């Protein structure tokens, strides 16, 4: 019996269309997309940040083990 | 005309407006265990 022992509520009106009284997918356009584009513009700078900052550690020490790898001619000046 | 009206025909005609029909639905109140309109809608069918 969850429903009706929730929270004490008052004053609030709603209105609601039966599904078949509207639209699936709604103004895609002139509502859907900008916002898809207003919630990645908001995240972005919180989240690609420390992402990007990994990647770089990435291709440093990966390539600096490659560069670990190559030969230092300075060993062999003078090997004869 | 009301003599005219068996069963069958009773049927017929609640189902003709009844029937599978998205409905109006007017609450008042403390009305937090009746709920949503997509419950109440597909109680539109099913015997």
């Amino acid at each position: 019996i969850h429903f009706g022992n929730l929270a004490r509520v008052r004053h609030i009106i709603t209105y609601s269309l039966s599904p078949f009284e509207q639209r699936a997918i709604p103004n895609i356009f002139s509502d859907a997309l900008p916002n898809v584009w207003r919630r990645f513009s908001s995240q972005v700078f919180k989240v690609a940040p420390p992402f990007l900052g990994a990647y770089l550690l990435y291709s440093w020490g990966t390539q600096e083990f490659e560069r670990l790898k190559r030969k230092n001619p300075a060993d062999y000046e003078n090997d004869q | 005309r009301i003599s005219a009206v068996d069963a069958r025909m009773v049927r017929d005609v609640c189902s003709k407006y009844i029937y599978d029909k998205c409905p109006a639905l007017a609450a008042v109140g403390p009305i937090e265990q009746l709920l949503d309109y997509n419950r109440i809608r597909s109680g539109m069918y099913w015997i």
